Order: structure tokens, then C-alpha cells, then sequence
RNA sequence: UGUAUGGCAAGUCUAACCGGAGUAUCCGGGGAGGCACAGGGAAACCGACAUGGCCGCAGGGCUUGCCCGAGGGCCGCCGU
RNA sequence: UAUGCCAGCUGGUGGAUUGCUCGGCUCAGGCGCUGAUGAAGGACGUGCCAAGCUGCGAUAAGCUGUGGGGAGCCGCACGGAGGCGAAGAACCACAGAUUUCCGAAUGAGAAUCUCUAACAAUUGCUUCGCGCAAUGAGGAACCCCGAGAACUGAAACAUCUCAGUAUCGGGAGGAACAGAAAACGCAACGUGAUGUCGUUAGUAACCGCGAGUGAACGCGAUACAGCCCAAACCGAAGCCCUCACGGGCAAUGUGGUGUCAGGGCUACCUCUCAUCAGCCGACCGUCUUCACGAAGUCUCUUGGAAUAGAGCGUGAUACAGGGUGACAACCCCGUACUGAAGACCAGUACGCUGUGCGGUAGUGCCAGAGUAGCGGGGGUUGGAUAUCCCUCGCGAAUAACGCAGGCAUCGACUGCGAAGGCUAAACACAACCUGAGACCGAUAGUGAACAAGUAGUGUGAACGAACGCUGCAAAGUACCCUCAGAAGGGAGGCGAAAUAGAGCAUGAAAUCAGUUGGCGAUCGAGCGACAGGGCAUACAAGGUCCCUUGACGAAUGA
């Protein structure tokens, strides 16, 4: 609706398949003219160069992608408990954007390709 | 700024003593209460006065002045114009739901005039008549006798 | 008096007579009351629930334990208008009649003083409107009702050295107070209102602080936003020939 | 607290003819369209008919109305008039708005006012 | 029932509702009906001064006290 | 100078305030019945570890199929262990499987268990056998039929009023009810089923003629729709169960005809496009859901972070709303445009099949009885003589008759056929879906933003709270010292910030600890206002002030 209230909360509750089109992230330029998207939903294969956070300007390997929370994690992209021991600093695909996909799903691919969805 | 805009911090909001604004006691009863003792001032006496006719035996004339005729002859050019003649019954509003209509005496007549109505007072002839002008009486102002 | 059309490249192509309603004696006083009275119209009905805070057996105790005499239940103070949770005494009512009447004579009266207030090119730089012009009403050829892109609608806006108002209206604001809660958080300048004769021009519609009328129902709102006259319009040949008659 | 931008110029051009000129009239009916709009005057033709006299403008202190005949070929200045009245004095004589008279006759002179 | 402001004015206003649309706003239509346009009388029934006279405020005129004097005041006269 | 007074500072207590909104409140559109094929509700179960909530039912946070969806997932719930998913899981839609016990609860009994084949009970049909069927109970209110107060108003009070209200009994549906004139009665050469809306009108009418109460016809609208029996005349030509056989019903009449454009019968004229039964069966629209969907994440500065400032650029049938480390059309979801599906409209409209409409003359063949109507007693209504109803008693005609038109009787005139029946659409509500807001913003708004009808109180009926906010990211504090110590403390680490460190944003007042200034153990109490002194004071946001002399100089005045 146009109610703020209800769009935070369908955005909040929504059910996990239409949890996807949070995760999505815009592709590089060539990925954009390659196959006619602007973005897509990231995945634990794809390339991924930080565009806003304190990270922003490296690149890395999505190692992880979280539908519940809506975040991702990417390779060295961490930070440093107390112990020592580095964990990962999730991160926002609206921040982010994928130079590289992970084709190995004929399915994915697919979709990737065809003019009438999108993946 | 209204009055009432002004009353927070006057404590009884125009009422005098606070001990005033409470119920029905302070009108002296609910509505018409006591019209007939301690507020029987300005209501009209108690009693029955005369008698109804039933509504479907009662008639309900149709009126208009001579003077509304005579000062709109002119303007009523889309009507009769002789050596004027016209039909009071297209002229007077209200004249479908009217069970007749009926032309008052009330102002002058400066033109010739030839009226055709379903009645006419005395002083609606005489007048008519005065400024050498006819009456014509309907077929149902045919009713006088 | 006459009014200079003009083809969608921004050059003079003939000239109509300005019709008589644009010489209306502007009436300031007459076009806010038809606007107070539109957006109260379109006002929501809202009250309290009849019954909050009386759901409740609450009683007095009366005196003797040196309470004052107020109704409670389980040792708590209820329905009373002073207690909490208690009910509101003179709260919003649904029964209440949000809307304002205005004879059609006077609403008349003042759409066409709105009109007329359009042809003054002081108004309407009064009323804020930026744009470097002289003859006002802009004037144009009913083929701006054909055009499709906004970006079109741009360039014969800045042909007509009338494009500078929409920068004006290009910035929303961030309201204060909690409108933002319920979904008003933004708002933003008025610009330039299109009047066409067949239909709302699709095309400019979505230019910034744009509004888009059809002469035979174009109304005060339309023509002075928020009751001020004066608003840069643009007319269509045929539309400007329409309003004449309103 | 009128409300009318123009009844408000009228008032103050009333006045500013009452006191440069000599007219008195003017700020006679400035002072009595500054008074509540009940009071103004309501006049109709059949009144004018019986008491203005050719050569001399009839000042209506607030409107004319329609009803009644008007034959005499007078200058009837006022508000405003009804469409039907300015349409009959129109016939016989002239309608004229007090922002005119004012200007064609600043000395207030040669008038009558009714109401 | 008053009052202030505003529209229209011997009239004025639409109600439900209908069509349009930018779709609760808004534009157009809708006068059913209401109040006003005549009253008096229980009723039957009958049915009035678009001005005849005098004072006179404001305002106007004049040859500077003298005229014309809306409104207002006092009478006449008219309907029942 | 103790005890101590006033103001402040540092720290606390407290949780106001400001900001925020996962909840409310209200309006609007759509849609709307469930249950013996055992509902709704409840009990008890069910997870690797499982207390609450949710889901589910011994196949127990699930099983199957089809479609969608997609590289993840194992509910809220972020642990540990482990597992599932390219054999396409998760998740969503439709359909199906399973679905304990109590519960209308129905074999019988019982505080959710138990005892020895069950429609218990009441009915209809009936193979007279529970063989085939029905009823029961629920639901937010709405709806219909019954029973029916009082506080209160009348400034007391009895009729009246509150009010046919509250509450109670019985029951239907997605809507109910009403409904094709024994009407109306702008009286007419007129209207033409019924609801409802606007008006008629606070009119007529009622009334200790007090207070108060209070229509209708008509009109303008919405939506429109009109039919079936009983009887006459026919007289088994009929209907139900069953695949069939066969059985049951039916002369106390199944069935044909017929229903005030009266019909039937007899004799003719003409014709059907009415009506009724049955078949087929939507468009559009509306509501919801879905697919697709344009353009910057470029420079410098600031910052922990750019959705900021300055600069450059772009889309727009899209500048609604939301998200994202700060103000984002162009970063992500969406949004405009186009398209798809489902539901409702509706088994309706249109179309079709079948039947056959109507007219003339003749005929006293037929046409609903405790009725119409009268009287006694009450209730009810605006209903007054003239509302509607109940009760007791009495009681008619037969169309050549009867009823009505606001007192009764008789005549005239006009209208209309009661005592049998059915009937779409327009209207009510708001459970359910979705949308909206000059509504509230955590003492508000629902009782309930939280475990909410929760905790808790009462034998019970019933009653009933409070509690929202770390951070951009848990980076949710390693190591060392101390200690009885997973306490706490010290030191230290993270972060822009820990005085953001866990009921953790901000953090008021009352008030408490410490401390600064002033006062202070010989002195008097509305705590101050106005004057004037002491002492005290970083900046900033105020910059004036003191003395000699001189000028001016009201009243007054040596
Ligand atoms: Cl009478
Ligand atoms: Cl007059
Ligand atoms: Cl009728
Ligand atoms: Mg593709
Ligand atoms: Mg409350
Ligand atoms: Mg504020
Ligand atoms: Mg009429
Ligand atoms: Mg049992
Ligand atoms: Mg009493
Ligand atoms: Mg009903
Ligand atoms: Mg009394
Ligand atoms: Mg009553
Ligand atoms: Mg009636
Ligand atoms: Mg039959
Ligand atoms: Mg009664
Ligand atoms: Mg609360
Ligand atoms: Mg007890
Ligand atoms: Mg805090
Ligand atoms: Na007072
Ligand atoms: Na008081
Ligand atoms: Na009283
Ligand atoms: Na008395
Ligand atoms: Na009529
Ligand atoms: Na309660
Ligand atoms: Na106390
Ligand atoms: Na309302
Ligand atoms: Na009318
Ligand atoms: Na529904
Ligand atoms: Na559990
Ligand atoms: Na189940
Ligand atoms: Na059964
Ligand atoms: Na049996
Ligand atoms: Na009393
Ligand atoms: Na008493
Ligand atoms: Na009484
Ligand atoms: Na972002
Ligand atoms: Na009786
Ligand atoms: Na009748
Ligand atoms: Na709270």
C-alpha cells in the first residue's frame, strides 16, 4: 500500500520465496548488457565488489546468503571479536554489486538468459 | 478569538458561581417543564381552539396580484397581444398541484387588459375593468352560483 | 483580448482571442473558501470507540476509607475521565459532519476568478512560480495532446522559457511532526498545471510539482493550489476555448 | 472585518473622494458599507421610479433589485445590481458602478442617495 | 433564534440520486421539495397603499437663510 | 565549627521529554454461512535437546499430487549436535491423505475417562430392517417470530414518558422480511406488486389536551417481474423407490384443465411468440493475486557510514510508499504502462426446445367460513367514532354476490375480489479479504504494540493488569590481577560513541551521595516584592558603570 506501516511490514513478513528479491544486487555493466537485467539475486557462487560500507571498494566471494535476514556474506569482508577470531560483517545486496555469476544451475542460467524473467 | 477560546483559566466558563451549572434544577425542569407555573411567562395559554377540516375536502387556491401581471405585460411577450390578453393559469407558478387560480386586487393596472382565470376578486374587476380591460371567467370558474 | 498559441518547438503559430472569463476580477477571499471547502470534502470520518474505557463494572466506594469517590475495580481507579484507562470525555466523533457546503453560484464565481487570475503575470510570479515570460496563460497547439514522452514535454517547457518552475517544484520537503507515521512524509512545490481538452496529458503528468486538468472539469484546487491564485498554466488551443463557457 | 478585496478598495476610494473633493456622499457611503452588510440598502426599481429626478444620479448606499418598473431616464449608481436590474435601468437611463461615479463626479455633486 | 462575513435576488437552495472523471475530492445534471413572493378567519369564505398629506436627520441644490428631502417619525387610506 | 539552610557542580535514583512505530481507532470497497461425511470450542498429545506461542494429530512444526518458486533450508527462536536440498528442498497456490479424547455428542455411563454392538431422542419414507433420509449445535453483528422492565422525564406522581428500549424464549439466511391489491382515494377521463433512500413533516393524529408522542397518500429516486393452486369440466390418462425384477402411493383423487387480460361448458373466429417447464450459458465490470517493468551507485569535501554540501550526468505513460550505516525518481523492493489468473456478478443475461396467447355469443357450472361482520374484556398504535392484534360470546352472502373509499344506516358513484401459495433485483451487518486517514503515538490508542483475556483474584457467575527502543555491524568484552567466586572490582579489548555493556536511544522533576559558593551553634516564623549593602563569578550569548567640573534645569525652594 502507501501506508509506511504496511510496507515495512510485508517487506518484514513476506514468505521466504519472496524473501528472494531482497537479496538481488545490480550486475557490473557488462553483466548488464550481457543479459539484459540491471540486477539480480545474489548467490553463494557469484563475485561481489562492496559499494557503500566500510568496505566498499573490495571485492570478494559471496560465501553466504541469509533469506531470513536478508544479508550476505563475503569473502574477508570481517571483523575482529575480542578472542581474536574473525567473523563475518553481514552486508546489504543494496550495497553491493556482482561482477561475476555462478552458472552452474542449468535453471538459473536459464532465466538469466531469457527476455521474459528475470533471475 | 472566540468567547470560548478565552475561558481556560476562568474556572466557571461564564456560569457566575460554580455551584451553578449543574442539572435540570438550574432550567427549572427539563424542557417545557413548569410552563404552566414558575415559568408559565411568554408560553401561550394552555387549551384547545376550534376544529380541522379533513386535508382531502380542503382547497388550495392558486394566487397572484394584479400588479405582478400588469408590470411584467411586456416582458411577457411570448403571450396574447391584442387592441394585452392572457391566461393567469400559464402565468401563476404552482399552478398544476393548485385546485384553481385565482387573481387579487392588490396594486394598479396601467394597460388593456383581458385576464381569463378561474376567479376574481371584486377589486381585481373593478380595476381591470377601470383600465378598460375585460375579465374572462374559465369554464370551471363557472362555479359561481 | 488575444493570446499568442504556440507549436510544440516553442514558435508563434497564430493568436486566438483570450476569452472573457480570464477578466474576471480576481477574488482572493472567494477562491480560498471553494478550496477550504474541496479538501475538507475529501476529509475522513474517525472518533474513539464508543465504548473504550467503560468495559468495566468499576464502583465508588463511596466514604469511609478516606478515598475520594471514584469508581474502582480490583483496587484500580476506572472509566472516570481523570482516571487512566478511564474514557475520553468529549472525544473525536464519527457522527460529526466533517464536510462544508458552497452554492454552485459562488463555486462557479470563483473557478472562473481562479481562470482569471491566470492571465496576470505578476499573480503568478507572486504566487512563486519561476519562469522568465510575459504573455501568460502559456498558450498551446492541441497537437501537445499526441506527445508521449515527458522528455518531449521538456524540451517545448524550456523552449517557452517556462521549464525554470519545475526546477522550482524538483525538491520534496521532509515534513515535521508525525505526519511521517502515517505516510506523509513528503511534500513539495506546486508548478505548472496542464489543461488539455481530451484527455490529462499523460506525457507531462510526471513532471515535478505537475498537474494535469481537462478544461470541462479543471477546478479551483487546479487552478490556485491551496486557495492561492495565480498558478503558471498552460492552456491547449481547444482548451482554452472550453473554459470559456465554465 | 470585511472579507471582499473590492468592497474593501470601493470603501477606501470612497473616502479618498470625500476628502481631496468636496464630495460628502462618498464618504457618507463609505461609512454605511462599512456598517454590517444587513443594513446596507436593498432597492428595487419601483422605488427608484418614485423618488430620482433627471439630472440629478441616484446613489443606492448598496444594491438594486429587479422588481417594479423604472421609467425615467436617470444615472442610477450603486454595489452592484442585480442582472435583471441593470438590465431594465439600461432601457430607460444608466446603470452605473460607484467606482465611476467617483471618478466622473469626485465633488459629489448633482446626486441623491436612496434607499 | 440572533449575529458577522460572502453569493444570488422577487426570488433562492437543492435532497436522494444520475452521468463524467483526475473515481470518497472534483465537473456536469437533478427544483422532488423547502423558505420567501398576502393576509385575515375556528371555519365557510373573503382578499391589501408599485404612495394621499405633514414633520424632518443625512445628503444634494441655491443667488447661503431658502428649496428637494431616501431612510426615519406622525397621519390618512386599504384587506379580513 | 558541629547538627544544618539555600543555589550549583559531579555521580546516582527515577523514567518524564523529544524522536521512532510491529499496535490500536475509524471510514470504504469486496465477500459471506459451518455441522451427524461429527462442526465451532475444549482436553491431551506431537520437536534431538522444547517451558511458552504457533502448527500439526499416534503418518502429529508434518505425508502425497499438480502448478508456481529457487539455492538454499530445518516456524517465532540468532544455541549445541546433527540433518535435508540439482532425485529441484525451503517457500506459495489449489487439490488429496492422515486427523487421538471430550464436545450438538447420538449404545450406556463419566469433571476429557470407562463399560458391553449402537442414527440416543423425535420424525418422514418404508423392502416395517435404522433399510433410506431429516432434525439437534455454532457463527461478528445484521434478520424474523414470541416474552417484556425499571431507573428516568413530567422539575412530586398514578395515565403518559423512558420503550416495545434493556434483558429473556424460539428460529432463518448470506442477506432476512415483504410482494403482484377485497390497494390508493393529489376524487380522477387519475395511480398501479414489494422493500429502501430523499421529501411530504414535526404536517395530520394522540395526550393529567400537561410534559411529551407522531404517521400516511403523493412526489423525486434506486431496482424492477411476474406467477402457481383450490373448484368448475375431465377421472387413473399420475407420482416415488429400484439397473431390472419388483415394491409403495393414489377414487378420502395422482394427473389434465384452470386462476379477473375470470375460468369452465356448448357453438364458432383466429391464432400462438404470453405464460410455464427444461437445455445451453457468457462479455464487460468489480474485488484479490501474479508476471514484466526505465534511469548514477560517477568527482571533491565532511563523516564511523553519503540518501549531505559542491560539481557532472540520466529516466519518467514511472517525482506513490517502503528499504538501504544521514535528506535516494535513477542502490534494492516497488511505482506508470501492458498482460495473466482466481473469485463474485451468475446457472443470471442473450440464445434455444417444448407448450400455446387471444376473441364472439350463449350458460345464475365454479371461485378458499367460525371467515366478513356484531358484542363483552384487554393489549398496541399517530390512528382520533376512523390502527393493528389477542381473548370470550354471537354470526352472512355466493358474483344476480361481496369488501373498501378515516363515525353508523340506506341509495348512488368510484375502486377492488378477503378468508390458499410462490417470487429475482435495489436496502442491513461486518466475521473474512483489501484499501484509506487534517484520528492516537506506549499513563495515549483496544482491556491487550510485550506471556493478553497472559499473570493474578473469586466457590462461582465474573473480574483482570503492567512491561516497546544496544549497535552500522555482536564487533555482546580475549588475556592478566583480585575475590569464597560463571559474582563484583581493577587493568584491558571493540566501537564514531560503552555516561550505547544487556529492561542497554534520549534521560526531566521529586529526591540521594559527594562536593563548591553564601549563611551559620545570642537568636523569631507565608519563606517574598521593591531599595540598598557584603561576599561569590573562565569564555559565550548583555556592556555598561564610578568620581571632579561644566551645560540644561519641572514642581519646589533656602
Ligand atoms: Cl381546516
Ligand atoms: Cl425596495
Ligand atoms: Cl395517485
Ligand atoms: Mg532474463
Ligand atoms: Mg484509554
Ligand atoms: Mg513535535
Ligand atoms: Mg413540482
Ligand atoms: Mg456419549
Ligand atoms: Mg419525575
Ligand atoms: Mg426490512
Ligand atoms: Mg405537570
Ligand atoms: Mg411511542
Ligand atoms: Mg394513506
Ligand atoms: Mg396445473
Ligand atoms: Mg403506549
Ligand atoms: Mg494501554
Ligand atoms: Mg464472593
Ligand atoms: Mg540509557
Ligand atoms: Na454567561
Ligand atoms: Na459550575
Ligand atoms: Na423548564
Ligand atoms: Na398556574
Ligand atoms: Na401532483
Ligand atoms: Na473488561
Ligand atoms: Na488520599
Ligand atoms: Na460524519
Ligand atoms: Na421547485
Ligand atoms: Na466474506
Ligand atoms: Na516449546
Ligand atoms: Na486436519
Ligand atoms: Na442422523
Ligand atoms: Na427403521
Ligand atoms: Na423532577
Ligand atoms: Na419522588
Ligand atoms: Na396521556
Ligand atoms: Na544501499
Ligand atoms: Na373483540
Ligand atoms: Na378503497
Ligand atoms: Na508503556
Amino acid at each position: 500500500s502507501k501506508q509506511p506501516d504496511k510496507q515495512r511490514k510485508s517487506q518484514r513478513r513476506a514468505p521466504l520465496h519472496e524473501r528472494h528479491k531482497q537479496v538481488r544486487a545490480t550486475l557490473s555493466a557488462d553483466l548488464r548488457e550481457e543479459y539484459g537485467q540491471r540486477n539480480v539475486r545474489v548467490n553463494a557462487g557469484d563475485t561481489v565488489e562492496v559499494l557503500r560500507g566500510d568496505f566498499a571498494g573490495e571485492e570478494g566471494e559471496v560465501i553466504n546468503v541469509d533469506l531470513d535476514k536478508a544479508v550476505i556474506h563475503v569473502e574477508d569482508v570481517t571483523l575482529e571479536k575480542t578472542d581474536g577470531e574473525e567473523v563475518p560483517r553481514p552486508l546489504d545486496t543494496s550495497n553491493v554489486r556482482v561482477t561475476d555469476l555462478d552458472l552452474e544451475d542449468e535453471k538459473r542460467e536459464a532465466r538469466l538468459e531469457s527476455e521474459d524473467d528475470s533471475a | 478569538t472566540s468567547k470560548k477560546k478565552r475561558q481556560r483559566g476562568s474556572r466557571t466558563h461564564g456560569g457566575g458561581s460554580h455551584k451553578n451549572r449543574r442539572g435540570a434544577g438550574h432550567r427549572g425542569g427539563r424542557g417545557d417543564a413548569g410552563r404552566d407555573k414558575h415559568e408559565f411567562h411568554n408560553h401561550e395559554p394552555l387549551g384547545k381552539s376550534g376544529f380541522k377540516r379533513p386535508q382531502k375536502v380542503q382547497e388550495e387556491a392558486a394566487t397572484i396580484d394584479v400588479r405582478e401581471i400588469d408590470e411584467n405585460v411586456t416582458l411577457l411577450a411570448a403571450d396574447d397581444v391584442a387592441e394585452f390578453r392572457v391566461d393567469v393559469r400559464d402565468v401563476v407558478e404552482e399552478a398544476d398541484d393548485a385546485d384553481y387560480v385565482k387573481v387579487l386586487g392588490a396594486g394598479q393596472v396601467r394597460h388593456e387588459l383581458t385576464l381569463i382565470a378561474d376567479d376574481f376578486s371584486e377589486g381585481a374587476r373593478e380595476k381591470v375593468e377601470g383600465a378598460g380591460g375585460s375579465v374572462e371567467l374559465t369554464d370551471l370558474g363557472e362555479e359561481r352560483q | 483580448m488575444q493570446a499568442t498559441i504556440y507549436d510544440l518547438d516553442g514558435n508563434t503559430d497564430g493568436e486566438v482571442d483570450l476569452p472573457d472569463v480570464f477578466e474576471t476580477p480576481v477574488r482572493s477571499d472567494l477562491i480560498g473558501k471553494a478550496v477550504r471547502a474541496a479538501q475538507a470534502n475529501r476529509k475522513q470520518d474517525y472518533g474513539s470507540d464508543e465504548y473504550a474505557g467503560l468495559r468495566t463494572p468499576a464502583e465508588s466506594f463511596g466514604s469511609g476509607r478516606g478515598q475520594a469517590h471514584v469508581p474502582k475495580l480490583d483496587g484500580r481507579a476506572r472509566r472516570v475521565p481523570q482516571a487512566v484507562k478511564g474514557r475520553s470525555a468529549h472525544p473525536p466523533k464519527t457522527e460529526k459532519d466533517r464536510s462544508l457546503d458552497l452554492n454552485d453560484k459562488e463555486r462557479q464565481l470563483a473557478v472562473r476568478s481562479a481562470l482569471a487570475a491566470t492571465a496576470d503575470a505578476d499573480l503568478v510570479a507572486d504566487r512563486g512560480h519561476e519562469f522568465d515570460r510575459d504573455e501568460v496563460p502559456v498558450v498551446v497547439s492541441d497537437d501537445f495532446e499526441d506527445l508521449v514522452k515527458t522528455q518531449e514535454v521538456v524540451s517545448l517547457l524550456e523552449a517557452l522559457d517556462v521549464h525554470a518552475d519545475i526546477d522550482r517544484a524538483d525538491e520534496t520537503k521532509i515534513k515535521a511532526g508525525q505526519g511521517s507515521a502515517r505516510g506523509r512524509k513528503y511534500r513539495r512545490p506546486a508548478s505548472i498545471l496542464f489543461v488539455t481538452s481530451d484527455e490529462p496529458s499523460t506525457a507531462a503528468r510526471n513532471l515535478a510539482g505537475a498537474d494535469v486538468a481537462t478544461a470541462s472539469e479543471v477546478n479551483t484546487e487546479d487552478l490556485a493550489p491551496g486557495g492561492a491564485p495565480g498558478r503558471l498554466t498552460v492552456f491547449t488551443e481547444s482548451a482554452l476555448a472550453e473554459v470559456a463557457e465554465r | 472585518s470585511k472579507t471582499n478585496p473590492r468592497l474593501s478598495s470601493l470603501i477606501a476610494d470612497l473616502k479618498s473622494a470625500a476628502r481631496s473633493s468636496g464630495g460628502a456622499v462618498w464618504g457618507d457611503v463609505a461609512e454605511r458599507l462599512e456598517k454590517p452588510r444587513r443594513t446596507h440598502a436593498e432597492v428595487n426599481l419601483g422605488r427608484i421610479e418614485r423618488y430620482a429626478q433627471e439630472d440629478e444620479t441616484v446613489v443606492v448606499p448598496g444594491k438594486v433589485l429587479g422588481s417594479g418598473v423604472l421609467q425615467k431616464d436617470v444615472t442610477v449608481a450603486a454595489v452592484d445590481f442585480s442582472g435583471t436590474a441593470e438590465t431594465k435601468i439600461d432601457q430607460v437611463g444608466e446603470a452605473v458602478s460607484l467606482e465611476q461615479a467617483i471618478e466622473n463626479n469626485p465633488e459629489g455633486s448633482h446626486v441623491r442617495v436612496i434607499r
